[PDB]
């Protein structure tokens, strides 16, 4: 029963500060193992990648926004959080969170879980 | 940048038909493809991962097949509930890039 | 159907039951058994293939493809001699007033014949992966005793093969297949190659 | 000069099943079940 | 499950290799799987009642009862210890495969 | 039910070429692991080796008939030939072709069948 | 050249009795001796190979021992039908020799 919990301002001003986090409840976010993914949608678009983040420590970003956004692993609070820097009018879209599992696991051999091996995605929250 | 191209990006059946979606890679992507099916006002969940693997709470209904650069997805029969835009996400690189997304109706 | 009277097999609950008596299929510069199988080795299981001046051409190992058939076919015979499956030749019947002696009996038929499926199927998943493995080992060995005949005389080109630092003929490739091959004659031109290379 | 250490490989389309794998092709099989 | 650690210029971290373990995690999900399926102990739903004068099945229905079920214990005890073992050196040969892989 | 028959001259004169041919029927001379061998008998005397050849390509022969005989593999035509140039007086003999198997294989866990691991010979043709 | 030394080459006895007919060898052959018999106006059959296996079709009265250089072929119990000419033919060297015969009578 792990769930994705997205909180985010809804309303920034033009060139400032973008700052998401998404709080996983029902589960620990120290597991390695995942992709802890930042998926955003603009409106009337698809779907486009920005950034992930592991426990290991590995971060991947997208080549587009490279320098302009960092993605962070607060472990003790149990969340990942994503900050974008310099928000333009192609920056509003629906931000999604995710955790993509690393290996295809329907019994917990790795995971421990069945459950492990799910990818779960967040909801879904709009910044303007 | 491994850059993904998805065919047909604009699609309509009816119920009980059958369709194809393939996604073309750019380059190589060795089974690292997942498939994603986006239902209006809903997050998009995974129906296949390493490019033939069902997902568990995914209906045997899906399938998918393909290795290198060409992918496909196939629907054995359309239901009402199928209506969702498809999208194919590879994973082989460390950048990781989404198709344009292939909207069945 | 499990009522056979005469010479019969015994009964099992089985779809397909199929005995490895033989490689993984992986077919496919011709490189050894790291890359691949060999599509032209046709008259054993395990081999060589030379290549120097005076011609090319795959030669199958035969003692060792012999050793490997003897153990095979014990792993079939075996598998043939352990099962003492019972045959039932009959069928009992029963009448209204006997539920629980009939009960009984298709609970013991339906028990025995569970049982000795599951030790067939057990028993021929298992020495799959012994053959599948057996194999393996015996091309190993085979590699093992390649390289411990030419020792320094040899480059490995990785891939399961080896380059000769000297120049062998026919007699030298042929040596090293059979089991006499004479490491000191030409240790000091492998010196001198390996010198400058 | 070059020498190699590899094995059999041929059309054979027999498949097997393997503890851990399923559908193994393999070289050469023998049948034990009649149907 | 099985990869790498590195130290040059740069940095020093561990990597995993994703393949071998998603090869080993195919094995592994077989084996129990097969173990799972492969066990076929049929169920007892009521449990027979005799009287006096049938001490002989019942003592037959007790020998029965008590020998399927001491057979398909040593069948499932058995085949799970044998699989640990596989197990065991699968992943040892996995390590073993992947220095023979980098040092090829 | 592999079969091994022979045609032949039956009559050839001193100094000519002895044209033998053994056609397998009820199986294939396109099987490796089997030597397609060639055996003279002199009338009154013992069994002397000729030739063989293989699928692969191998090739041998005796040590007193390296250059005047030759053996070959007729794969289209299931059937493998030995040619004897300059026929003399020792020629005339009882000729039989063979199929040796390699292995001792009396399972098929080689041969494919139970009846591959067989040694089967030709009935004999006679040249003078 | 392997050159096949076989003894006794004139060989008598009585149904029910018990003979061994040895070949000898040059070189050394390590198990790479097939038995031979020809019973007259007939091809001949191996009997014995690698150098203590029994073929297909053989009786068991056949038997086949010995490594090296020294080989011994005993029959246990001869019959009527045992009356033919045993061979003993070498496959070690690419070069094959055939032994000279021991006629059985
Ligand atoms: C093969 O082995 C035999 C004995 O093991 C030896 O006498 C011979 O010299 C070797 N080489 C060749 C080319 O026959
Ligand atoms: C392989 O090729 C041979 C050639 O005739 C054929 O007889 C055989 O059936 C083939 N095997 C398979 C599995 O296709
Ligand atoms: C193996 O083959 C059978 C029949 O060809 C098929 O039903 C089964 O799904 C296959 N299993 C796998 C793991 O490919």
């Amino acid at each position: 029963q792990v769930q994705l919990l997205e909180s985010g301002p809804g309303l920034v001003k033009p060139s400032q500060t973008l700052s998401l986090t998404c709080t996983v409840s029902g589960g620990s976010v120290s597991r390695g193992g995942y992709y802890w993914t930042w998926i955003r949608q603009h409106p009337g678009k698809g779907l486009e990648w920005i950034a992930y983040v592991t426990y290991s420590g590995d971060t991947s970003y997208n080549p587009s926004l490279r320098g302009r956004v960092t993605i962070s692993l607060e472990t003790s609070m149990n969340q990942f959080s994503l900050k974008v820097t310099s928000v333009t009018v192609a920056d509003t879209a629906l931000y999604f969170c995710a955790r993509v599992p690393f290996y295809y696991d329907t019994r917990g051999v790795f995971y421990g879980n069945a459950e492990g091996g799910f990818e779960i995605w967040g909801q879904g929250t709009m910044a303007t | 940048d491994i850059q993904m191209t998805q065919s047909p990006s604009s699609l309509s059946a009816s119920v009980g038909d059958r369709v194809t979606i393939t996604c073309r890679a750019s380059q190589g992507i060795t089974n690292d493809l997942r498939w994603y099916q986006q239902k209006p006002g809903k997050a998009p969940q995974c129906l296949i991962s390493s490019a033939s693997r069902l997902q568990s709470g995914v209906s045997s209904r899906f399938s998918g097949s393909g290795s290198g650069t060409e992918f496909t997805l196939t629907i054995s029969s359309l239901q009402p509930e199928d209506f969702a835009t498809y999208y194919c996400l590879q994973h082989n690189s460390y950048q990781w890039t989404f198709g344009q997304g292939t909207k069945v109706e | 159907h499990p009522v056979t009277i005469g010479e019969c097999p015994k009964y099992v609950r089985s779809t397909k039951l199929r005995m490895v008596t033989g490689l993984r299929n992986i077919p496919s510069a011709i490189a050894g058994f790291i890359e691949g199988g060999w599509t032209g080795m046709m008259d054993g299981w395990y081999g060589y293939h030379h290549q120097n001046e005076q011609g090319s051409g795959y030669a199958a190992d035969q003692k060792s493809t012999q050793n490997a058939i003897n153990c095979i076919t014990n792993k079939v015979n075996s598998v043939i001699e352990k099962m003492n499956t019972q045959f039932t030749a009959v069928g009992k019947e029963f009448n209204k007033l006997e539920k629980r002696m009939e009960n009984l009996n298709k609970k013991v038929d339906d028990g025995f014949l569970d049982i000795w499926t599951y030790n067939a199927e057990l028993l021929v998943l298992l020495e799959n992966e012994r053959t599948l493995d057996f194999h393996d080992s015996n091309v190993k060995n085979l590699y093992e005793k390649v390289k411990n005949q030419l020792r320094n005389n040899a480059k490995e080109l990785g891939n399961g093969c080896f380059e000769f630092y000297h120049k062998c003929d026919n007699e030298c490739m042929e040596s090293v297949k059979n089991g006499t091959y004479d490491y000191p004659k030409y240790s000091e031109e492998s010196k001198l190659n390996r010198e400058k290379i | 000069d070059t020498i190699c250490i590899g094995y059999h490989a041929n059309n054979s389309t027999d498949t097997v099943d393997t503890v851990c794998e399923k559908n193994v092709t393999v070289t050469h099989s023998v049948n034990l079940l009649e149907d």
